[PDB]
C-alpha cells in the first residue's frame, strides 16, 4: 500500500455458511495503516472522518411470509460502548406468496449504504444483515465494506 | 420425518433424481427463519460427506466442490419435498445418500450441524 | 472536526411532517470548514472537487396505481443560476393496483445516489425526492446527504 | 481543474444506439489529472488507492414470459496479468410475472450503484459494464455514470 | 364527508377500535398526490390533539408520543375507511376523538392544517 | 414478415395511428435478447429517415428529435403489433411510413442496421 491513510475494503468469504464473515484475505481486499478486522468487525486506528461503506446482495426464488431484509452499518463507541446505527437500509420482496403451482422465478435484491462520519479512535464499525438464507456472496464482488480516511 | 426416494442403479455418466420428503412437520412450519436441508452420501468404509444445501425459504444453496455445476438441488414447496439432480455420476459416486434437516441456520456445513435424518438410500454407479 | 476539509452528513429530521428536512443538529451528523444548510441545500464554501451522496427510503403497502418515486441531487450555480440534475435515479415499486382483496404487504425500496464533481464557491446542491407520503425516515441512517472536498 | 489527483466521472451517451458508451464531453463530466477514456474504458494513469463508482438505470414496461436477468459491473483488466477480474458486482430481476393479455404496462425502474476502494497499478483499465443494453434507461442526465478518484 | 364510530365505554388496561369512513368522496378519488387522514383527540376543557396520521397511498404513519407503541393507525382500501386500534387505555385517555382529512399532504401535524373533520366520537375509559 | 397498417390522409394538426404487425413469425419469439422494432419515412426524392424505435422486450424507446413529444411508439404485446401514434402532423410528415425489424438489439439507427422491412404505408398530411 502506497497511502498513509487508514483504509478497509473486506469482502464476504464465499466458503462461510449461514453467516456474513468478513474477509481481508483475499485478492483486491485492503487492510492497512492501522485499521484491523477484530470480531467481524472494522477497528478504527486514530481520529478522524471517514467515509464507511457496504453493499449486499439478497437473492430468494419465489415466495413463501413477508421477508424483511435489513443491512446496516453501526458504531460501537470504545466510551459510550453502545451500538449505534450509521447507515441503514431495508428491502421487503415478496409482494405475494408464488401460486400453488406457479414457477419460483429467482429475485435479486441489492442494498448500497456509505457516507462520511467523524469517528473516535479504537470505535468499531459493524456491517450486518438480519437474514444470511437470502444473502448472495456466490460470486465476487456482490457483498463488501469498506472504510478510508480523508 | 425425513423419507429419501429415488435412487438405485445408474450407468456412468448417467443421471438420477433422489426426492427428500418431509413427512409429519412441514418444510413451511419452522419456529426459526427456515428449515435448512442438507444432502449427504456415505462411500462405504468412509465418513459422511457434505454434497448439497438448500434454504427452505430463499432456495439459496451450495454445493461440495466435486458436484458443482453437475448436481442441482431444488424445492418443491407444493410437495413439501427437496430434489436432487445427480448428472454426470461416476463409480466413485456410489454411496448411500442422506437428506438431513435443521429448523434453523447452521453456521457449519458438517454433518454434527444436523439432527434428524432420513434413512437414506443408495445409489450405485455401474456398467 | 480534525480535518480541513469542507464536509456535510446532513439527515432527514424525523419530526418533520410531510416534506424532507435535512438536519446537522443530531448525533453522527456533520458541518463543517465552511459547509452550510441554508433553505434545505448544501452551500460549497470553496472550489474544488466533491464526493456528492445521499440516500433515501421509501416506503408503502400495497398498491393504489402509476407509483414513480424519484431521487435527485442537483446544482444550482451561483453564476448561471439555474438547477442541472447531477445525480438521478427512478423507482417504480407498483406494476398493478393491488387487486380489490389481496393484501397490502409493507415494501421498502431503497435509492443511493454518489460521484465526484467539481464544484464553484457558493453553488448549492439539492438532495429531493417528489413523494413525500413515501418517504421513511422513522429510523436512523435511512435517509441522509453529504459532501466532503477531496 | 484545480485538484493535483486523478479523477474520472463520466456519463453515459445519451445519443448511443443500443450500448452504454462512457463520454466524459458533457457538462459536469469529468477526466484530469492523466486518467484516459481509451475503449469505453478508465486507465489509471498512476499507482494507489483509488474510489471507483458507477450507476445504472433500468427500465422496463410491463414484463415478458421469459425471467430478465440485469447485471451490472465495475472490473479491474490488469497490464501485467492481461485477465479480467471483477471488483464490484450487482444483479437485478424485475420480473415477478408476465404482464396479464390485457393489463396495461406498467413503466418499472431499477437503479444499481456500485462503489468501493481499491489498490490499483498503473496502466490498469477499469470497465463499467450493462448486459442488457434493451433495459439501459439514459434518456435524461445523472442516471447511467462511472468515475474513479485517487484518495 | 367523515365519519367515525365505534367509541364508548372501557376498562382501564382495556382496548377499543375506531373506524374512519369516507362518505360521498372517497379515499380513493384525490385530485392530489393522496388523501391524508388524521385522528384527533379532544378531552373536556382542553385543546384538540394530534394523535395518529395515515397516507391513503403509503399507508405511512406518524403518532404522538404517548401512543406511540400501543396505538395503530391502518387504512382498509375495500371498505374505504380509517381505522384506529386503542390498546393499553387510561382513564385520561377519555376525550373525543375525531377523524380529520385532506386532499393533499400537510406539512404540519396542526389542527389548523385539516380543513375537514367528523362529527367526533366520545371514547370513555372507567371502571 | 412485416406489414404496416394506418395511414392515409389526415388535416394539419390532426393525429394518425400506424400499426406494424409481424406475420407469419411473431415478435414474440426471437433468437436474441429481443426483435428491435423502427419507424422510418421517406419524403419524395429525400433519404429514408428514423422515426422511433421500440426494443420488444423493455419497450424503451427512442425518437428523432422532430417527432420526440409529439409522436408515441408502443408494443401491443397481446396483438403482436408495434404502433405509432402521430399528433400534431404538418404538412411535411407526408412520408411514406416504414417498420422495419432486427432480431437482436442494433448499435445504430442507421437504415443500414435493419435488414426486414414492410412495404410501406403513405401517410398525407393536408387540407
Amino acid at each position: 500500500t502506497p497511502s498513509d491513510k487508514p483504509v478497509a475494503h473486506v469482502v464476504a468469504n464465499p466458503q462461510a455458511e449461514g453467516q456474513l464473515q468478513w474477509l481481508n484475505r483475499r485478492a483486491n481486499a485492503l487492510l492497512a495503516n492501522g485499521v484491523e478486522l477484530r470480531d467481524n468487525q472494522l477497528v478504527v486506528p486514530s481520529e478522524g472522518l471517514y467515509l464507511i461503506y457496504s453493499q449486499v446482495l439478497f437473492k430468494g426464488q419465489g415466495c413463501p411470509t413477508h421477508v424483511l431484509l435489513t443491512h446496516t452499518i453501526s458504531r460501537i463507541a470504545v466510551s459510550y460502548q453502545t451500538k449505534v446505527n450509521l447507515l441503514s437500509a431495508i428491502k421487503s420482496p415478496c409482494q405475494r406468496e408464488t401460486p400453488e403451482g406457479a414457477e419460483a422465478k429467482p429475485w435479486y435484491e441489492p442494498i448500497y449504504l456509505g457516507g462520511v462520519f467523524q469517528l473516535e479512535k479504537g470505535d468499531r464499525l459493524s456491517a450486518e444483515i438480519n437474514r444470511p438464507d437470502y444473502l448472495d456472496f456466490a460470486e465476487s464482488g456482490q457483498v463488501y465494506f469498506g472504510i478510508i480516511a480523508l | 420425518q425425513l423419507q429419501e426416494s429415488g435412487g438405485g442403479l445408474v450407468q456412468p455418466g448417467g443421471s438420477l433424481r433422489l426426492s427428500c420428503a418431509a413427512s409429519g412437520r412441514t418444510f413451511s412450519d419452522h419456529s426459526g427463519y427456515t428449515y435448512t436441508i442438507g444432502w449427504f452420501r456415505q462411500a462405504p468404509g468412509k465418513e459422511r460427506e457434505f454434497v448439497a444445501r438448500i434454504y427452505w425459504s430463499s432456495g439459496n444453496t451450495y454445493y461440495a466442490d466435486s458436484v458443482k455445476g453437475r448436481f442441482a438441488i431444488s424445492r418443491d414447496i407444493a410437495k413439501n419435498t427437496v430434489d436432487l439432480t445427480m448428472n454426470n455420476l461416476e463409480p466413485e459416486d456410489t454411496a448411500v445418500y442422506y437428506c438431513a434437516a435443521r429448523d434453523g441456520i447452521p453456521t457449519s456445513r458438517s454433518v454434527e450441524s444436523y439432527n434428524y435424518w432420513g434413512q437414506g438410500t443408495q445409489v450405485t454407479v455401474s456398467s
